[PDB]
């Protein structure tokens, strides 16, 4: 009766917001520069005024605004135009308003209060790429998802040894070479020169912007997202992406991982997974 | 041995057939299931059940623990489409050692899983154990591991190894498709019985559904098939028309065996189950907040036949299976609109399972009103309905319900219809009826005949001394 | 007492169509 | 923030030792779909029985932690190298 009572007591005691996210952080990764705060009503430059202004710091190495092992030249240096293909510097978009206002860049993606800088080593979109290696995932004799109804995916990706999360190859356009041989960024620790149709077998997912932290208004990362999958889960074709992997000159690990909304990238790959996950009608 | 009776449903599904959806071969080719016809047979063009399907002596006849998941015992029999249902119920009762029940639950829903409000889960799953502790009852399932019988699963293993009584072993008998099953193989034994295993795999098995761990028999029925999920639907049925059929034997002078639903998730396919059942008359049981088609029902009770064209409250299901009034996938809503119209309009025959001003007087006494509801909406020719009640008042051992419900109307007095009743509680001991019926002037010094106590002395305790 | 107390747990949770 | 399967519901639970809260063990991280797999406890168990707390083993023990099958001849082995050193 004592424990009942007690439980008496208190029983009667009871009478656009999506543009960026990761560009807008504090801290970016280098460097102790913060200096402007942007909310979601404040985000696109083009629609009010915002009188008060991010101050800059740019090329984040080695040379403010020369940027001679990155790549781009001084504002007083005549900045190159905006959707121009030419030179080997690509400052081809993917949008079209690429808006050289200021005699700078300016971001299409309304502003996110930040420098100029050369963290993308380029004052322009880098149209990277993603290799979604795609395992149309198994079990002793072939699986779903059994969890809601769905399909289950594995995906390669590889935890670089220093950086905390699981990533892939960025194709974010090696100096001097194309866009297919910063896919080989971290694809020459896998070992193989032969097989070169990679992207040759893939099927595109989405062309546009990732809300990377590293950003600015002046310097932002758009891209393209190509699936390679595989259906067989049986024979050559996954055979030569997993016979031709040595990974001798590696770090850490690649091994094959399972999708979810759980997986230990933080933010870019992550946002942009489930549109591979749409087209085949993944658990996600 | 009852194996002799038990019977195989097997023929090859690759005489011919050009089913390459799964990969592993065409469609489940020889060394499989198939085993009797890889030689050649006469054409083997189509093989639909004009090109015969077999029927040979079984063999899945025994007794499997879950390992390592539990300890007791379990009873594992597979059983073709084409079955009498006499078979099995004779199978049930004289050879697993089955008391006869007093009633049948046949919970359906949802296959796929769901979580509702803890309050619903802490009184549907408390007093689902509390009618099946006093009445001695069955509760007819749906088999697998995923959905609404996993939830009964849930309330068993609640109690019966938290409270884990002897004195009222709960029988769940699960009915499932034997190749929806996700091992058939481990489990087949020409020999004819074994204590043997299996493991239980979840996360695997993507297609073929596991048996649930929780309940006390197993019922596999097939048509020689394997990913075809409802195939026990005309089993169910067929066996529970029987069920409701036969009747009791007792000493006091016995009844029919009554039968409910309880609906929980729902969904396509339920809403056909649930008027089919009140069509036959069986009533049954809407819970409130959780349900796809559940909580339809539930909102749609209590209004009269003025009908929206569903359109207002289609979406009423709460995980909008394809997110939308209009791109529902479903054509002519006309025909769900019926089968709703159907429901609502036999009042007696559906009751609704409210939380708010329902669960304090009890889910328990809820679940008996609307059997007790349901017979008192049929009755023939005089106070035989209040006979009736009664009469299954005493196999309920629920005195209160004999009370509160059976004797606060008008009771037509004539105390000597109570003497077939009085005679029950007597033998079946049950003594806190005789207080009732004291009450009610039964007068002892009226009722004990000399022929009363020649049927008294011949139905004593036979294990007395 | 005790059976009076467990009668208080349970009392305070309560917050042409003819064609 | 879990990575790679089912070792948030080991992960909670580690911590559910180490808080002697058992109601909090029982009301959270039971009542959501608890991967069943009864060796995944055995690293569990193992801790309530050592730590004592023993208010957590009628917890596992209605998990279906078979002690018929839990205790092998190294989870002893385990077992004795930790006693209560101030104990006889």
């Amino acid at each position: 009766i004592s424990n009942k009572v007690d439980a008496m007591v208190d029983l009667l005691d009871l009478d656009g917001d999506s543009y960026h996210v990761n560009a807008r952080h504090l801290l970016y990764p280098n460097c102790p520069v913060t200096r402007f705060p942007v909310p979601n009503e404040k985000v696109p430059w083009e629609t009010e005024f915002l009188i008060y202004d991010p101050p800059f710091y740019t090329a984040e190495r080695k040379d403010a605004a020369a940027m001679d092992p990155m790549g781009d030249t001084l504002e007083p240096l005549s900045t190159i135009q905006y959707n121009v293909v030419d030179g080997l510097r690509d400052r081809r978009s993917f949008h079209g308003p690429y808006t050289v206002q200021a005699g700078l860049p300016l971001n299409p993606m309304g502003r996110t209060g930040l420098r100029g800088r050369g963290s993308l080593s380029c004052f322009g979109p880098n149209h990277t790429l993603y290799p979604m290696v795609t395992r149309w995932r198994r079990n002793e004799d072939g699986a779903i998802c059994r969890k809601s109804i769905k399909k289950m995916l594995e995906v390669l990706v590889v935890k670089l040894p220093l950086s905390e999360h699981w990533a892939l190859p960025g194709g974010s356009r090696e100096p001097g070479e194309m866009l297919p041989r910063k896919l080989k960024r971290i694809l020459r620790q896998e070992h193989w020169p032969s097989f070169e149709n990679l992207l040759k077998c893939g099927m595109e997912v989405y062309k546009g912007y990732m809300d990377d932290p590293r950003n600015t208004d002046n310097a932002w990362i758009e891209t393209v997202a190509v699936s390679v999958h595989f259906q067989d889960q049986n024979d050559v074709e996954l055979n030569r992406l997993n016979s031709n992997l040595h990974a001798c000159d590696s770090g850490a690990s690649i091994r094959w991982q399972v999708v979810d909304r759980r997986i230990p990238l933080y933010a870019n790959h992550k946002t942009l997974l489930q549109k591979a996950a749409a087209e085949f009608g993944a658990h996600y | 041995i009852k194996k002799k009776e038990c019977v195989y449903f097997v023929e090859s599904s690759k005489l011919s057939d050009a089913g390459k959806v799964v990969c592993q071969c065409g469609y489940t080719h020889e060394q499989h299931l198939e085993e009797a016809t890889k030689p050649h047979t006469f054409q083997g063009t189509q093989w639909d059940p004009k090109k015969h399907v077999q029927e040979m002596p079984t063999d899945a006849f025994g007794d499997i623990v879950f390992t390592g998941l539990s300890q007791k015992v379990k009873k594992y029999v597979r059983v073709s489409q084409d079955t009498p249902s006499s078979v099995i119920y004779h199978l049930m009762t004289q050879h697993w050692g089955l008391d006869v029940p007093n009633l049948l639950i046949s919970v359906t829903g949802g296959a796929k899983n769901f979580n509702m409000k803890p309050r619903l889960k802490s009184i549907f799953r408390r007093g689902l154990v509390k009618v099946a502790q006093t009445t001695g009852a069955w509760i007819i399932t749906g088999g697998s591991h995923t959905g609404v019988m996993k939830q009964v699963g849930e309330a068993v293993r609640d109690f019966s190894l938290s409270s884990s009584y002897k004195e009222g072993e709960l029988i769940t008998i699960g009915v499932a498709t034997w190749g929806t099953v996700h091992r058939r193989e481990g489990l087949i034994h020409p020999t004819g019985s074994f204590p043997a295993e299996y493991i239980l795999d979840e996360d695997g098995q993507g297609n073929l559904t596991c048996l649930d761990s929780n309940h006390s028999h197993f019922i596999l029925v097939d048509d020689g098939t394997h990913g075809q999920y409802g195939v026990e639907i005309p089993l169910r049925t067929r066996l529970e028309k029987f069920i409701s059929e036969q009747t009791k034997e007792r000493g006091g002078v016995a009844i029919k065996i009554p039968i409910v639903c309880v609906v929980l998730e729902g969904g396509p396919g339920t809403l056909h189950t649930i008027d089919n059942a009140t069509t036959n008359g069986t009533p049954c049981v809407v819970v409130e907040g959780s349900g796809r088609v559940a909580d339809v029902i539930a909102q749609v009770a209590n209004l009269p036949v003025s009908d929206i064209t569903i359109s207002l409250i289609q979406q009423k299901l709460s995980v909008f299976f394809q997110e939308m009034f209009e791109t529902f996938t479903e054509s002519r809503i006309v025909e769900w609109t019926k089968k709703i119209q159907d429901i609502v309009r036999r009042r007696q025959l559906l009751t609704v399972f409210r939380e708010g001003k329902d669960g304090q007087q009890d889910v328990d006494v809820a679940i008996l009103q609307a059997l007790l509801k349901a017979s008192r909406s049929q009755d023939h020719f005089g106070h035989e309905n209040w006979d009736h009640q009664l009469k299954l008042a005493v196999a309920w051992n629920r005195v209160d319900i004999a009370r509160s419900e059976i004797f606060m109307d008008e009771w037509q007095w004539k105390p000597s219809d109570l003497h077939p009743t009085m005679t029950a509680a007597l033998i079946s001991n049950k003594p806190e009826f005789v207080k009732l019926f004291l009450e009610n002037g039964v007068q002892l010094k009226e009722f004990v005949t000399w022929d009363t106590l020649l049927y008294l002395y011949e139905n004593l305790d036979p294990s007395c001394l």
